[PDB]
């Protein structure tokens, strides 16, 4: 009933799970231009809190930045927490 | 054409001729454009292969004695333990189903990144047979009418089970004891106003 | 030619090399439904498969109907022979009426395919060999092979003359048949027994008597 | 029973309405003599107002907690406990005449559109035609649905459409 | 030209004359068309070789003194056991019925797929008859008029011991006991006026 054990192997799975097979079909989605590549076509302020400001880097092989970590850890607490509260009602 | 379902009826002009299972069976008019048609066609095969699975394995439960499908989960809600042939499986709920969401989101994944495939080769082809493409579209043929067969069978479970509460063979041996006696007309809730 | 209503004008749909090749034609449409030909093709199908059934069914409800007041064959009344034969039978109604509704199904299938195709039910590979006598004899509603065994639809000479004894005996099965359901809900006996008492006292007992056939008077 | 009510027969409420029913009735009848025409219309109404609550207590009727009549209108349950006379048996009736009333008049609109002053036989009726489309349509449905199979009970999209879209 | 079935009338265009018990018996017109009535002679002669069997097994039961056919298969829904010539038989309703659907499956899969074929040669032919294909077709007549005599036989088994209840051998031997007095007109079935 350990949360450690729960958590950790919750997030480790969704953090592969999203590693191995989920990256392509993530990264087919990432081709917008063919609808929307200017948001905005802006010059200034007001229009560059709404344009890309910075790009992560990665070093990474594939390329995982600081945002897809975030979200894959996210779903996997989200999943972990589930368990471990759907264990919690007296089984 | 394996066929034609109705007699007389032209068949539909959507329908190609080289094609497994081409009874030209379509009222609905459901597949009239390509791309939907080819979706379609994975879908038939990949419900049929799951269909023919599903129900030899209800049916080799029932058929070695070990209750029926419905009462196969039963270990998890009421607390227990699975089993297998005689023997107790090591294993919680949340183990199989983080296996099992594993396991089946890597293989659906991977089958799902290699465009629409139906037929792979190779290694799903360990055996031999299928290398000349010949009788290939016969063995393609046999596949998807036992496959058509399976998914009835296992509507009929769910309906059957839905009706009156026994499994698949409690049934039939009791609809071999008394056949007018107990049938779908003796159901009580499938023809309502009897 | 005959009509029903002598000196009335007869319709021109009534009034065709194709209307007045048909079965027991008397141009008798007062309403005007037969105005579209497909209608009337598909209405004298209607009209012959009530015949055959309403024949079957009429005698069914007379022969034993007379002859169980001779000795043999004692049969319950028509409107009670239900309930006698499913108390003598082995299964309930319930599975009696689904499995008729499947063997009827099918064969209703088969007929229906038939009216909307005309040569349709003979078609190579079709069925496992009947194909070769299911079709059609030109004329529709007249099947021939394996219906017409006696081979009595062959010569040229008695066809018409089949056909309108088998419409005319039809249209007057029909008429039994309402007069069946009429006299079991107006007096509440068999119709033997109606004819029997009918004969008995002509002028007294009709369906100016029975006091619901017209309760105006 | 049938949404927690009683039939009518051995509804307390239903014999209550009834007495109440015939005193006032009979307090009416009191003042008069026993020949006069007031005495016979009032005993008529008696003999019609309990020949009325027979009829209603023998047709199977379902009554409430006011001892007043219920209807059903469900087609598995009305059909199932015999109540088929009050909605479904009424609504084939009324869609039987309403169409036929509906096809008879199409049928002379069709019929009166051939001429060379459609207006004229519209504001002054023919007779005659009246009359024999009156009669030729006591069949409708199965002209309705032979009209609707080949299409001719719709026009097509020559209909005067608003301009602009 | 094996005879007529109805002198003077004119033999059906449609049947062959070389072919084995061509009587030209065919009121229905069933025949008509080729590919049908070849698959009619394959059925009429299988038809025919089991019904020959069958009637002769009925036969050598009764014959032999064990029961008529009526009563060989009481022994499985009363509870009982299997036998043969005066020995028991060791086996299961579900074992001979496994054993019986996996040896006629076998062996009609395995017919079924060499065409249609009526006769064969070579290891269906052990003992060396119908070589020269001379007297070949004298003997296909006499297969076949055989057969026919089996079929009707059988039928009359079927009809006669829902009738009467009793055995073949009980009945003829009753019968020629009094003939006048026990046929099908004392049967009170059959006819029902009477
Ligand atoms: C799987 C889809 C499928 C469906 C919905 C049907 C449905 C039908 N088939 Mg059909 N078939 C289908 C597949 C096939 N059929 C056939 C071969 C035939 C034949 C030979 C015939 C039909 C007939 C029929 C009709 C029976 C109508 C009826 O009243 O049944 C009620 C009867 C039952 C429910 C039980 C009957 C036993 C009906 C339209 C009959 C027909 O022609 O109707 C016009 C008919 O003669 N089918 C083959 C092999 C080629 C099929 C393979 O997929
Ligand atoms: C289709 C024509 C037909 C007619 C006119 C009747 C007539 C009748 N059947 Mg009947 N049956 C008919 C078809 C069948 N019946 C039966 C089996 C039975 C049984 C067991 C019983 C009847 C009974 C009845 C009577 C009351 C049932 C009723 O309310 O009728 C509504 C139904 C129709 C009007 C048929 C629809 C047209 C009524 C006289 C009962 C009786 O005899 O009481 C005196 C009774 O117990 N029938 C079967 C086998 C499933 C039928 C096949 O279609
Ligand atoms: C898993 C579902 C499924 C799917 C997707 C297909 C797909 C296809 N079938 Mg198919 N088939 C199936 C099951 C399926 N089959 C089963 C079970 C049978 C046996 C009855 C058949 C028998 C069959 C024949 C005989 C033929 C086809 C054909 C086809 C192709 C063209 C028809 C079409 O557009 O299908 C689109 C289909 C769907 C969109 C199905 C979706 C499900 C619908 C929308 C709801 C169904 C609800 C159901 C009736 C509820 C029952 C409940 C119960 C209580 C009554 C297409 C590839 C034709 C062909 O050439 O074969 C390749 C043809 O002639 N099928
Ligand atoms: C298609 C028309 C039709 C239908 C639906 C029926 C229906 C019936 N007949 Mg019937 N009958 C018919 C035509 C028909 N008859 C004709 C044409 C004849 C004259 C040969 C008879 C002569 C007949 C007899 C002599 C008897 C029946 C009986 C019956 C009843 C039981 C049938 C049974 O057990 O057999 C399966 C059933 C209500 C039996 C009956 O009335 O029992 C209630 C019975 O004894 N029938
Ligand atoms: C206007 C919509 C409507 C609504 C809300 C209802 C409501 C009801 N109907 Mg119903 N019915 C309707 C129209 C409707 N009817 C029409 C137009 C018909 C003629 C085709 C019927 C024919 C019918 C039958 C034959 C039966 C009912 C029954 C019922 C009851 C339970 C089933 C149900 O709700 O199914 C949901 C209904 C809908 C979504 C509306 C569509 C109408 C369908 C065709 C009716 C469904 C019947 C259902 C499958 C039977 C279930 C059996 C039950 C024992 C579980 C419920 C009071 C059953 C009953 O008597 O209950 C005790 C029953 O046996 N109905
Ligand atoms: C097992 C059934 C069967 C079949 C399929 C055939 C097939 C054939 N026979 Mg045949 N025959 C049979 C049994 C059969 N025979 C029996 C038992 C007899 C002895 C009475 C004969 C005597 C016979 C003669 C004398 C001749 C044929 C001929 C033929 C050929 C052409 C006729 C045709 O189209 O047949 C098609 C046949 C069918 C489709 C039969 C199907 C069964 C029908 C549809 C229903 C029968 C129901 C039955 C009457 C019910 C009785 C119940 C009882 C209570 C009254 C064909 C190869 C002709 C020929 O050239 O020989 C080769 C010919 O001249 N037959
Ligand atoms: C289980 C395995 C199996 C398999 C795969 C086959 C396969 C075959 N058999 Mg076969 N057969 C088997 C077992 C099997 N048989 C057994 C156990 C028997 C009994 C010993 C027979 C007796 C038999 C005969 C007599 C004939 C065949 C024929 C055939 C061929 C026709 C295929 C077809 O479409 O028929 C599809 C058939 C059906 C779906 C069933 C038809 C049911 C009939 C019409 C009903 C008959 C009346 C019924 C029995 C009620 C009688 C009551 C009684 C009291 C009188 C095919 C090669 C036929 C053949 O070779 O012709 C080319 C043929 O004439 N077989
Ligand atoms: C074709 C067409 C066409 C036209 O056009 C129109 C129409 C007609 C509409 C259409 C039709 C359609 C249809 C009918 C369909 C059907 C389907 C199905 C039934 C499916 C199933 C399907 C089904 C399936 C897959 C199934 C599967 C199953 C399984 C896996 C099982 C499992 C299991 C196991 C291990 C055992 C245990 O103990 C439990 C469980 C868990 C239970
Ligand atoms: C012509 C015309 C034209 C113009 O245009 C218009 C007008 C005039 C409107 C029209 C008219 C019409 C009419 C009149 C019709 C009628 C019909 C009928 C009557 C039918 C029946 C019909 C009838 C029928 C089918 C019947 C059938 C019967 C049956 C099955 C029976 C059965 C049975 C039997 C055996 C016995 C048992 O135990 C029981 C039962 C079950 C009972
Ligand atoms: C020809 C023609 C032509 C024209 O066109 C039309 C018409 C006239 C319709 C037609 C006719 C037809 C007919 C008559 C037919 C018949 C058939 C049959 C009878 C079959 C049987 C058939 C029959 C058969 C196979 C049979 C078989 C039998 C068997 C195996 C047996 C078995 C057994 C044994 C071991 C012994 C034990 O203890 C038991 C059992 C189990 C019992
Ligand atoms: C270095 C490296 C490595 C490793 C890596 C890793 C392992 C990473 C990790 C990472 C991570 C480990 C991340 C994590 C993240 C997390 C997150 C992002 C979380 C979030 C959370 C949440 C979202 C929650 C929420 C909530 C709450 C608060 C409560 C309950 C409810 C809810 C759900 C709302 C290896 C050896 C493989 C190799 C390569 C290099």
């Amino acid at each position: 009933l350990d949360p450690q054990i729960v958590i950790s192997g919750s997030t480790a799975a969704f953090l592969a799970i999203g590693r191995f097979v989920f990256l392509g079909y993530q990264r087919r989605e990432a081709n917008f231009d063919s609808t929307v590549g200017p948001k905005t076509t802006g010059a200034t302020y007001f229009d560059d809190l709404q344009k890309n400001s910075t790009i992560f880097a990665t070093n990474d092989p594939a390329g995982f930045n600081i945002i897809d970590v975030a979200g894959w850890g996210a779903l996997g607490h989200a999943v972990g927490f589930a368990v471990l509260a759907i264990n919690s009602l007296q089984g | 054409k394996a066929g034609n379902w109705l007699p007389g009826s032209d068949a539909p002009a959507w329908l190609p001729d080289d094609l497994p299972g081409n009874y030209g069976f379509d009222p609905l008019s459901l597949g009239k454009e390509p791309a939907s048609l080819k979706r379609f066609t994975e879908s038939e095969v990949i419900h049929g292969r799951w269909a023919m699975l599903g129900v030899a394995g209800s049916l080799a439960v029932e058929l070695l004695g070990y209750g029926n499908w419905y009462d196969a989960p039963l270990w998890a809600v009421n607390g227990g333990k699975a089993t297998w042939f005689g023997i107790e499986v090591p294993f919680d709920l949340n183990a199989l189903l983080a296996f099992e969401f594993v396991a089946m989101a890597a293989a659906e994944g991977q089958r799902g990144d290699a465009g629409g495939v139906v037929y792979p080769g190779g290694a799903f082809d360990p055996l031999g047979f299928a290398k000349d493409s010949s009788k290939s579209g016969e063995l393609k043929l046999k596949e998807i009418k036992n496959g058509r067969l399976a998914m009835v069978a296992f509507l009929g479970f769910v309906a059957q089970h839905a009706a009156t509460g026994k499994g698949p063979i409690a049934a039939l041996g009791e609809h071999l004891a008394n056949p007018w006696g107990a049938n779908f007309a003796t159901n009580g809730i499938s023809v309502p106003f009897f | 030619r005959q009509s029903w209503l002598p000196g009335s004008q007869i319709p021109a749909h009534l009034d065709t090399p194709a209307a007045q090749a048909l079965a027991g034609n008397f141009g008798f449409d007062p309403l005007g439904l037969g105005k579209d030909p497909v209608a009337l093709r598909w209405y004298q199908q209607a009209e012959l498969i009530h015949c055959r059934t309403a024949m079957a069914g009429v005698a069914g409800i007379l022969i034993p109907g007379l002859l169980t007041k001779a000795g043999a064959l004692n049969v319950p009344e028509w409107y009670d022979a239900g309930k006698v034969a499913i108390e003598n039978s082995f299964a309930p109604w319930g599975s009696l009426l689904a499995v008729q509704l499947f063997l009827c199904g099918f064969v209703e299938a088969k007929r229906w395919q038939d009216i909307r195709k005309p040569g349709s039910q003979g078609e190579p590979g079709s069925f496992l060999g009947f194909e070769a006598s299911l079709k059609g004899t030109s004329e529709l509603g007249y099947p021939g092979g394996p219906f017409d065994p006696l081979g009595l639809s062959k010569e040229a000479d008695k066809w018409a003359d089949w056909k309108l004894k088998e419409v005319k005996n039809g249209r007057l099965a029909m008429l039994a048949f309402l007069g069946f359901v009429a006299q079991k809900y107006a007096t509440g006996a068999g119709p033997v027994d109606n004819l029997a008492a009918h004969l008995k006292d002509p002028w007294h007992v009709n369906y100016a008597t029975n006091g619901v056939s017209l309760p105006f008077l | 029973d049938i949404a927690g009510l009683t039939p009518c027969s051995e509804s307390k409420a239903y014999a209550k309405l009834e007495k109440k029913e015939l005193k006032t009735l009979e307090k009416r009848l009191k003042q008069y003599e026993a020949d006069s025409a007031p005495a016979v219309a009032l005993k008529a109404t008696m003999e019609r107002t309990k020949a009325r609550f027979a009829n209603y207590a023998k047709a199977g009727l379902l009554c409430g907690n006011d001892g007043l009549p219920h209807l059903i209108a469900d087609p598995g349950l009305a059909l199932k406990y015999g109540h088929a006379g009050e909605v479904f048996i009424p609504t084939f009736g009324f869609l039987y005449v309403a169409g036929y009333i509906g096809y008879v008049g199409r049928q002379y609109l069709i019929a009166v559109k051939g001429e060379a002053k459609p207006t004229d036989k519209e504001i002054i009726i023919d007779v005659p035609l009246a009359t024999k489309l009156a009669w030729q349509g006591a069949g409708w449905p199965l002209a309705a649905v032979q009209e609707l199979q080949r299409g001719t009970l719709l026009e097509k999209e020559e209909n005067i459409t608003v301009s602009p879209r």
